[PDB]
């Protein structure tokens, strides 16, 4: 391949995985923000179990 | 001398369009708007045209 489209892509893989790692990083704090209510909703029902 | 002149002026002008070779014209665009493409209009970059 032609040199301007490699450095296209690898500029464009750079920015995806930063992208990704943005999102993951937004995604896990909220699934864990949503877990620890859940847990604390389901504490009372795993002791009444 | 005079026919030895005249023989290259037709050797040396007939060289220049007809018998002449061109780059490869490998091609890539950076704009993503343009879709399209003349083919023509593909120069070489400016640091092989200096060279040349």
């Amino acid at each position: 391949k032609g040199p301007k489209e490699l450095e296209s892509i690898n500029a464009s893989m750079k920015s995806d995985i930063e992208n990704v790692r943005q999102e993951v990083s937004s995604y896990k704090e909220k699934w864990l923000r949503d877990a620890e209510i859940f847990g604390k909703i389901t504490s009372i029902f795993k002791e009444e179990l | 001398t005079f026919e030895h002149l005249n023989r290259d002026t037709l050797r040396y002008i007939n060289l220049l369009k007809r018998l002449s070779v061109d780059l490869a014209k490998q091609v890539e665009v950076s704009d993503p708007s343009v879709t399209v493409y003349e083919m023509d209009k593909w120069v070489p970059s400016e640091k092989l045209q200096g060279i040349l």
